[PDB]
């Protein structure tokens, strides 16, 4: 397999509870 | 002989006009 | 190596100039054709010059054009116009094509005008240039002494 | 080449002294005394030369006969000397020629290429010449023709028309191209907004164009026939007579005519 | 010891030369001499390292020798010969026998056993040589021989292709030698070689073979390529001299090879995207072809990158030749994600692996490639997008700039959008539904016409291998 189907995104994997965190804070 | 050298390549080009339908012309 | 300094020194007007750029494009040929046949217009232009009289060095190489792109119509006519420049004796892959395509011609345009007329080769009906190419080929035979191919080239 | 018994190395003179329209005039004197010198074009007869009147006089000759047609924007001319010069560069590796016109001359003719609007003969030399690396990066010469097509198609005009005005090297001799190619970038932009722009304000379009007064942008605008509303232009993207070349490809009315004909042949090819 | 060994190879070398030799004396066989030169090269490639060198040498004294005596003593001088006395005159296998090249008749001059002798005389002189790999004097002698023989004889039907896997070797042992050494007698060498190929091309245009102007016309556009003359190659390809008809895949392969490079600086990329995949399909996958089918890999990568459209990835990672196709893996994912600094460094530390294909020339005008690509997928993203969010994606300098790059890409009909002053977005105009239009109808048509050529080329060969079948007598 190619494309996305192994490099996929290596961004943002951590950072997704961050999203969650910021909308409960600066609300 | 500059004629007959260039239609030599009409030996091998109508043989294969001929041999070849002569059987498709057979079977049928 | 590229025509394109050769064939610039055709646009100018000398003695010299013109003779000199003309001789080296017939040394060399095969390297060269590539950028003559878009530079052909301007060869045969000066082969309709009466005060040119290059031209059968001129004709000689238009002749070569065609004759490289493997159109043979074209290349009997401009060899023709050659005279004494065009060699019999050079024995070249040049010489010994053109003069036997001028015996192809030679057969196809006698059968088309023997109906009309038969004594077309001795009138002015058939193309006197291409009769004296023919009467060349005659006299070669005759010195390796076949009878053959003298007699059988008339019928 | 001081001149002494001839004329002929008098032509570098006349160069230092100005007056490029006169050194055209010696040109035909001094090429007629070529003709009867076979050493003019190199051969196999020729080892090893390195004093004058073999290739180092006709070198020099050429430089000055392509440097004076610069002067009287003379395009044909100049491809004439430069062409003959092309050959004595190199064969096909020759270390032994350098000269601060040898990269002159070679980005004078890579403007001419780009002036006519050509793009055949421009990408061929560029990767064929003495030295394709290192010549085409430190030497800001052959370096500068080079910026100009690339950010071309890239599409950035904002540092591209900076070294076609403002530039270091443009000023001089390089000054010749810059009438019209600084007319090619106007004349992309003209063709661009006729069809992506509806209609713009005039204000826009003078800075976009790059003009100091508005009566050039009206004078612009009447060549390419643009009908003028207060404080804008229209663009009606109107299109010329069918299109290209190619006969019944894309070009000649009723193409659904010949479709019908060609799909009735198929059926015909499969009994032959 | 060394007598026996050199009876063994030459009487294996005769059983092949009477094989061919009685084929072309009744009428004219030109297609069972062929296939048997086909295993000849690989047979005659391994034998010439057995045996060492003195196979050859009596094969010179059996024959009689035109132009062969001092040939061979000239390519056994430089390895440093000890006598072994091997002096000609020792061994003879003619013995006056009809097939054996009868002597009396030979030497009496009555009849001429050189057509085939010496034509094929010259054929083993460069397998020994392409074996041992012998440079400098070795190779120019052999050029200054082999051209005036081949003006001399008439070059019949079947002569042809004697010298055909001739000429290939004259361009190899010439661009070895450049790149071994480079000198000022190289490039004087070179313009002789020019002129000695069009002059042999044009005179086999009269013969009208199949195999001998497939393997020029490959010789003849690499040259084209490395003396740098494009002009020259654009007038060439114009003729369309080179038959479809008998030449082997091998030869077709190199033939589209060469037009997918000539397209590529001609910025048509429509019929140069074709070129590059039926030269794929025409190469054989073996082991001999995978040095071909490496190289013509990483131009089909570099093309489509140049066309402004992504190619499919899998082909990367799907191959097992992957070790080399990592340069042009990172220059995808530059050109895709349109980053500006990747972009840069990739070619920086990968410029030393491009410089030998000479593609590093075409990374360069990949870095228009990676805005432009760019600037297509963001627009087939959203309808209609800000001008200001454009320059906030790709990190663009202003936006007069972006400005400029959206309206070039539309003249070639790439982007195919409007732009809004003063709405303030960029409105694509591409509303699809092209059901209802007559476009898809003229890709339809070149569709089916592929269906009824290759019922025509099925017909080109069904009965002919079995023509001889009713003919032969069988059972």
């Amino acid at each position: 397999e190619n494309w996305d189907d192994v490099e996929v995104d290596d961004d943002f994997t951590n950072e997704l509870k961050a999203e969650l965190d910021r909308y409960k804070r600066e609300n | 002989e500059q004629k007959i050298q260039e239609t030599e390549l009409k030996i091998r080009s109508k043989t294969e006009n001929v041999r070849r339908l002569e059987a498709q012309r057979n079977a049928l | 190596t590229t025509a394109a300094p050769l064939l610039a020194l055709l646009r100018e007007n000398q003695d010299s100039v013109k003779t000199y750029a003309l001789e080296s494009i017939n040394n060399v040929v095969d390297q060269l054709w590539s950028e003559i046949s878009n530079e052909l217009p301007d060869i045969e232009a000066l082969y309709d010059d009466d005060t040119f009289s290059d031209r059968e060095m001129a004709a000689l190489i238009a002749s070569k054009v065609y004759y490289n792109l493997g159109e043979y119509e074209s290349a009997v006519k401009y060899a023709l116009a050659a005279k004494d420049r065009f060699d019999i004796d050079e024995k070249s892959q040049f010489v010994e094509t053109i003069v036997s395509k001028s015996i192809e011609m030679y057969v196809q345009e006698a059968s088309k005008q023997y109906t009309k007329d038969e004594q077309f080769y001795t009138k002015d009906i058939i193309d006197p240039k291409l009769t004296s190419i023919f009467e060349r080929m005659i006299e070669k035979c005759l010195k390796a002494s076949e009878l053959k191919l003298a007699l059988g080239i008339a019928l | 080449m001081p001149s002494l018994a001839e004329l002929t190395k008098s032509l570098s003179i006349a160069f230092e002294n100005g007056d490029y329209a006169a050194c055209e005039k010696l040109l035909p004197p001094i090429k007629i005394e070529l003709i009867k010198n076979n050493l003019l074009i190199p051969d196999l007869s020729i080892q090893n030369d390195i004093y004058l009147n073999d290739l180092m006089i006709t070198k020099r000759i050429l430089e000055v006969g392509a440097l004076a047609s610069i002067q009287t924007f003379n395009f044909d001319s100049f491809e004439n000397y430069f062409n003959q010069l092309k050959p004595y560069y190199f064969s096909n590796n020759h270390k032994l020629s350098e000269s601060d016109k040898k990269s002159k001359l070679i980005s004078l003719y890579l403007l001419n290429l780009l002036s006519q609007n050509n793009t055949t003969k421009f990408h061929s030399e560029l990767q064929y010449l003495d030295k394709h690396i290192k010549n085409l990066e430190d030497d800001s010469l052959l370096s500068y023709p080079i910026k100009l097509d690339r950010w071309l198609m890239e599409g950035s005009y904002q540092k591209a028309w900076d070294l076609l005005q403002s530039g270091s090297q443009n000023i001089s001799e390089f000054d010749s191209f810059t009438d019209i190619l600084k007319s090619a970038i106007r004349d992309e932009i003209a063709k661009n907004t006729e069809l992506s722009y509806d209609f713009l304000p005039l204000s826009n379009i003078k800075a976009l164009l790059f003009f100091n007064n508005e009566k050039e942008t009206e004078k612009f605008a009447l060549e390419r026939n643009w009908p003028i509303v207060n404080s804008k232009v229209y663009f009606n993207n109107q299109s010329k007579e069918k299109a290209d070349y190619e006969d019944e490809m894309m070009h000649e009315e009723d193409q659904k005519t010949n479709i019908i004909e060609k799909a009735m042949d198929y059926a015909i090819s499969i009994e032959n | 010891l060394h007598h026996s060994e050199k009876k063994y190879a030459e009487e294996d070398q005769v059983q092949e030369l009477l094989k061919v030799l009685n084929e072309i004396s009744k009428t004219t066989l030109t297609l069972d001499p062929r296939y048997i030169w086909r295993s000849l090269k690989d047979l005659s490639s391994l034998r010439n390292q057995e045996l060492l060198n003195a196979e050859t040498l009596c094969f010179t004294v059996n024959v009689l020798y035109p132009d062969s005596s001092s040939f061979k003593k000239n390519l056994l001088k430089f390895i440093t010969s000890n006598h072994k006395s091997s002096v000609p005159g020792s061994a003879e296998l003619r013995n006056s026998y009809p097939a054996s090249f009868y002597s009396v008749n030979t030497e009496k001059k009555t009849i001429e056993v050189t057509a085939e002798i010496n034509c094929f005389m010259h054929l083993l002189v460069q397998l020994f040589l392409w074996d041992s790999k012998e440079l400098e004097q070795l190779v120019e002698f052999n050029r200054k021989v082999v051209i005036p023989n081949l003006l001399c004889y008439y070059n019949l039907r079947s002569l042809n292709l004697i010298n055909a896997k001739l000429w290939f070797y004259i361009y190899l042992s010439h661009e070895t030698l450049a790149r071994s050494s480079e000198e000022i007698n190289s490039d004087n060498q070179n313009i002789i070689l020019r002129s000695t190929m069009m002059k042999f091309l044009k005179i086999a245009s009269l013969k009208h073979d199949n195999e001998t102007k497939a393997m020029l016309i490959n010789l003849i556009l690499r040259d084209f390529l490395n003396n740098g003359e494009v002009d020259s190659a654009s007038d060439f390809i114009s003729k369309l001299e080179y038959p479809h008809t008998d030449v082997s895949s091998s030869l077709e392969a190199r033939y589209f090879f060469y037009l997918s490079k000539i397209n590529a600086i001609q910025l048509d990329y429509s019929t140069a995207n074709e070129y590059i995949i039926a030269a794929i399909r025409k190469a054989p996958h073996n082991s001999k072809s995978l040095g071909f089918l490496q190289q013509s890999n990483k131009l089909h990568c570099c093309i489509q990158l140049l066309m402004g459209d992504i190619p499919e990835l899998s082909f990367f990672h799907q191959s097992n030749m992957q070790k080399s196709l990592l340069p042009y893996y990172h220059l995808t994912k530059a050109v895709k994600l349109g980053d500006l600094k990747k972009f840069t460094s990739t070619i920086t530390k990968y410029k030393q692996l491009l410089l030998k294909d000479d593609t590093y020339q075409l990374c360069v005008r990949l870095r228009s490639n990676v805005i432009k690509t760019g600037i297509r997928i963001i627009s087939l993203t959203y309808k209609k997008i800000s001008l200001r969010d454009i320059c906030l994606k790709l990190n663009l300098d202003s936006e007069q700039t972006v400005e400029y790059m959206v309206s070039r890409a539309i003249r070639d009909g790439v982007i195919e959008a409007k732009i809004n002053h003063e709405d303030g977005f960029i409105e694509t105009t591409e509303l699809l539904n092209i059901y209802d239009s007559e476009d898809p109808q003229q890709v339809f048509d070149e569709r089916i016409k592929f269906a009824n050529q290759l019922h025509d080329e099925y017909l080109v060969s069904m009965r002919y291998p079995e023509d001889k079948k009713t003919q032969q007598n069988e059972k």
